[PDB]
RNA sequence: UUCACUGGGCCAGCAUCAGUUUUGGUGGCAGGAUAAAUCCAUAGGAAUGUAGCUUGCCUCGGUAAGUAUUAUAGCCUGUGGGAAUACUGCCAGCUGGGACUGAGGACUGCGACGUAAGUCAAGGAUGCUGGCAUAAUGGUUAUAUGCCGCCCGUCUUGAAA
RNA sequence: AAGCUCGUAUCAGUUUUAUGAGUAAGAAUGAAGAGCUUUUAGUGGGCCAUUUUUGGUAAGCAGAACUGGCGAUGCGGGAUGAACCGAACGUAGAGUUAAGGUGCCGGAAUACACGCUCAUCAGAACAAAAGGUGUUAG
RNA sequence: AGCGAAACCACAGCCAAGGGAACGGGCUUGGCAGAAUCAGCGG
RNA sequence: GCGUCUACUGAU
RNA sequence: GCUCCACACAGAUGGAUACGAAUAAGGCGUCCUUGUGGCGUCGCUGAACCAUAGCAGGCUAGCAACGGUGCACUUGGCGGAAAGGCCUUGGGUGCUUGCUGGCGAAUUGCAAUGCGUGGGGAUAAAUCAUUUGUAUACGACUUAGA
């Protein structure tokens, strides 16, 4: 399952400058591996500084306040695919950013046939008003008292016979 | 005339650890996926997917986004656990785990009576 | 008097085996009611026979019976492994096998 | 558990059917197919058409007689598609595919037999709602079938001969329905009602 | 099922109670009095005799990884 | 010759043992924002605007537009109170089930229990029982079942031919 | 193969450091089986891939520096095979894997969640620049 | 009617595709079709 | 579409 | 096959347990308003229904009963797709665990599951044989004769 890790860089304090510009930013992986490399992966390209010359200070998970609410989160994403790489903004509605952010992944692999290795997180942010979500599809559960039925329900058996026929109402 | 999933809206979940408990929907997250609460069949606050939770053909008024005294307050209120026990399900629930529980003993009498039945009944027809 | 019988009954579906080599040492079992390992973990020990009219009167009897234990759960269909002090004669497959509820352990 | 299972050929998905029939086969299980001339395939019935004709190109060059024998009945051809799903050429194949029957419609005594269907083959179970399909009737008269119209004819009557039966057994049962309600509520009765009976 | 015990006693039936080299009369006997005294306790619940008296065998469809004993 | 005890070899079932291995139930611990949840209180904000009220209207004197922030529902933000619980890791924790091995051969050693006496799962199966001499049991031969298997040696073979 | 003093720092297809446009370690790791003299059978070949190339034309290509497998190499899998992946080998009993697989022929879940596509032969090394009032998202 | 050889013979044959120099005839995937048995397109 | 040692062609 | 003589012996373990038919709809009863109707209700899997008690399932007595059912006849229809089964009508013949009693289970000792042949008497005819041509290189085939 994905996770969120908070990581830090403090490059290794040159004589006279303790604590160079704490570069602090947020990781969101499944295990704590995997967050550092990304975190060097992604200090390689946004400056210059090596990992060899690099060093990880300290390693903090970051929960979701209100794991039970449902929100409309805001997802800036940047990514790249045969062409050059381009940013990309989507937004999804999920009760927490982990599951948010899952969704995204799974949706770009769906239609951009993208992974983890090519998607960048830029940005994640609530949307804290209505009519601010400016995807459609989003905005459509949006609706007062919204109210929609499940046509052609699915089921599945133990047994490999049946002499009902059941019918799919739901 | 089919069952809406909706606030307020009772479920079964039908796998997992919760399975066999009430549930109600809180808020619909999307299509596939939606938040429920069954605090009084102590199912934990959580999202769950439609595939893994059966809708059940009863209802009663809930705010959208109720929190757990709310949602607690509301089915106290609504006695929809009282409607639960009238409905099919609940006595098909029951008869199912019953049957599974009687004893060696227990099922030779539901066979002494079951004959003791078929005998009166077949008396009480062709008269 | 209407049932007597107390073995459950069960289906020989054939050996462990692989694309190309097969391992007649291990058979593989079906049993009725059994849909996932944990059930089949229940027949587990459980003494095996299967049963066969033959044809030569060894004992007054035609029957022979062949005797063979259960020794673990195989695939998430149920299915569980068996072994026979005599490894069948792999013409069985898709015959019926009598399976003994001894040892019992409940 | 049952000797022999009777699968209703309608509404029933030929790949799907024939798969799991062919595992069931191989088991010992006896499995009598009917309403063959009812079977669905998935995709448009042009698709379906299509890849029937392909191999009439390809049957035989020295001796056209001396290869693949263009079927046309639905019985046999949802049971050669089922061929290729076991080891015929093997002894036990050979021996396995000798159980199954495959009839158009439902022959006697299979009428008065009770019936079963396959929920993890149902077309309506698995096919999305308003795709084409191939119902497989009007596909075996395109290419030669002319026992459609016998098959329609002869059906009507065996759903008359039928209907009847089950509007006396429903009355029937209503006998007895009315004399277990009456006879509920008792000593005896109540009991089994308390052990789940 | 558990059919009340202490009122009978089996000090008696030991090990050597059991021996080979035409029915032996004292094994009647106690059977006798092993069955009249149990016959007291069995009396109690309706039904237990008959049952007992009843030979079980499965019937079909039943699932003994599921029959709760 | 009166007697009483007892008896070779085949493989197995049972109880407990040592090694390997597989799969359940359960208890006690340390960390996260001293988990985040959920719940209670507190000051504020909002509508996908709760009730009340106003404005016109038909299927009835209520139907969509307002004031309206809790009212004849509730939601969110920050704060305080308090426990709980997922996950990870630990227990030289407890308790079953499924499968195979019985290998060594009178004590010399490492260990535990017990006041001592002695005992033990402590450098490899102990004990009870089943079946048998028209035996128990085993081998051979011709088919059958599922799979595998291209005909031998050489020679130029990069090798294959 | 036989004999010697040896047992080690003899050394090592390994790595680092005061120090190059390896020197030394009173270094890191590992093998206790290292050298000297006398000679004993067999050996003058290539193929596949790679770091280099001599340059790319529709296309000839020979010459040639380097490292891995075959050569002499079983077995599992790619249903079918020299150029592929794992793995190199005493006969055996018990359990877990890799490649490769889990609808059937085939021993293994028609497992869970996201959407994508109806192909008039979809899907399971090249024409790839365009067209669609085809579709799913920016 | 009766007598009576020789050449040749590891064994030999129902086909489509893959099988690298392609030899497919004994490897794999599918489809065929009768113990025994005259007679040949101008192969 | 018609214009312009596998195999049996007759057999038991 | 009528008959004599004479010899030989691919997997049963309770029940394949019958309406049509959509899957953006379908059954049961109520209720005639008999219409594309109102009402309650069913599914959400067969985890169901029937059946199942008695030495491999006995002997015997009583009550309720007159119901259930194995057995051959019997009044008859349906079933022609591979018809090959359904019953009802009537008694008779057993049981009835629906209920209440008496007789016995042992030693088997702690499980090794517990219909065709080779020889006749009588009937059926077809090749052999002849003939024939309507067939015909040659097989084969088609006509006729106690």
């Amino acid at each position: 399952h994905f996770k969120e890790y908070q990581v830090i860089g403090r490059r290794l304090p040159t004589e006279s400058v303790p604590e160079p510009k704490l570069f602090r930013m947020r990781i969101f992986a499944s295990n704590e591996v995997i967050a550092k490399s990304r975190y060097w992966y992604f200090l390689q390209k946004l400056h210059k500084v090596k990992k060899a010359s690099g060093e990880i200070v300290s390693i903090n998970q970051i929960n979701e306040a209100h794991p039970t609410k449902v929100k409309n989160f805001g997802v800036w994403v940047r990514y790249d695919s045969r062409s050059g790489t381009h940013n990309m903004y989507k937004e999804i509605r999920d009760v927490s950013r982990v599951a948010a952010v899952e969704t995204l992944y799974q949706d770009m692999a769906a239609r951009h046939r993208a992974r983890f290795r090519s998607i960048h997180i830029l940005k994640v942010a609530e949307i804290e008003k209505t009519a601010d979500v400016k995807r459609q599809y989003v905005k459509q559960f949006l609706t007062k008292d919204l109210k929609f039925p499940l046509p052609h329900r699915v089921q599945k058996s133990t047994k490999t016979f049946s002499y009902k026929r059941p019918s799919t109402f739901y | 005339n089919w069952r809406l999933v909706e606030v307020g809206r009772v479920v079964l979940i039908k796998k997992g650890q919760s399975a066999g408990k009430l549930a109600a929907i809180v808020e619909i997250i999307d299509q596939k996926k939606v938040l429920i609460d069954g605090p009084k069949a102590g199912v934990p606050r959580q999202a769950i997917n439609l595939g893994q939770v059966v809708l059940t053909p009863l209802t009663f008024a809930l705010p959208r986004g109720a929190r757990t005294a709310t949602v607690s307050k509301k089915w106290a209120a609504a006695a929809v656990c009282e409607k639960w026990a009238a409905s099919s399900w609940a006595k098909k629930i029951a008869q199912r785990e019953r049957r599974a529980a009687l004893t060696d003993f227990e099922r030779f009498q539901v066979m002494v009576l079951r004959k003791q039945k078929r005998y009166t009944v077949k008396k009480a027809l062709a008269k | 008097a209407e049932s007597h019988r107390l073995y459950v009954k069960g289906k020989h579906l054939s050996y462990q085996r692989s694309k190309r080599v097969n391992n007649p040492n291990v058979s593989l079992i079906k049993i009725e009611g059994v849909a996932t390992p944990q059930d089949a973990q229940f027949y587990l020990g459980k003494r095996i026979a299967y049963v066969y009219r033959a044809s030569k009167e060894v004992r007054g009897s035609k029957i022979r019976v062949m005797w063979g234990k259960v020794t673990r759960t195989h695939g998430n269909s149920g299915v569980v492994r068996a072994t026979f002090r005599n490894n069948l004669p792999a013409k069985t497959f898709g015959a019926s096998v009598r399976i003994f509820l001894y040892p019992s352990n409940i | 558990v049952e000797p022999v299972v009777v699968i209703d050929g309608k509404g029933h998905l030929v790949g799907r059917l024939a798969s799991v029939v062919a595992k069931q086969l191989l088991n010992g299980q006896k499995i009598v197919v009917v309403r063959a001339e009812e079977l669905n395939i998935s995709g448009e019935f042009f698709r379906n058409k299509l890849k029937y004709h392909d191999f009439l190109r390809k049957a035989t060059a020295f001796n056209k007689t001396r290869g693949p024998f263009h079927f046309r009945a639905p019985s046999r051809i949802f049971y050669k598609a089922l061929r290729g799903m076991v080891s015929h050429k093997t002894a036990r194949g050979k021996a396995a595919l000798e159980r199954l029957k495959v009839f158009e419609g439902i022959p006697p005594p299979y009428d008065k037999k009770k019936r079963v269907v396959v929920p993890q083959a149902l077309r309506v179970l698995r096919l999305k709602p308003g795709r084409k399909y191939t119902t497989l009737g009007k596909l075996s008269t395109s290419v030669g079938w002319k026992y459609e119209d016998v098959v329609a004819k002869l059906e009507a009557k065996r759903k008359v001969s039928s209907a009847e039966y089950y509007a006396k057994k429903r009355a029937f049962t209503k006998k007895v329905a009315s004399a277990n309600a009456t006879a509920a509520e008792s000593d005896v009765a109540k009991q089994l009602a308390a052990l789940g009976y | 099922t558990k059919v009340s015990v202490e009122g009978v006693n089996v000090e008696k039936f030991n090990v050597e109670y059991f021996a080979k080299e035409e029915i032996k009369a004292e094994r009647v006997e106690d059977q006798k009095v092993v069955d009249k005294a149990l016959i007291a306790e069995i009396k109690k619940t309706p039904l237990l005799k008959q049952y007992l008296s009843a030979s079980f065998s499965l019937k079909n469809g039943d699932k003994p990884h599921m029959l709760k004993f």
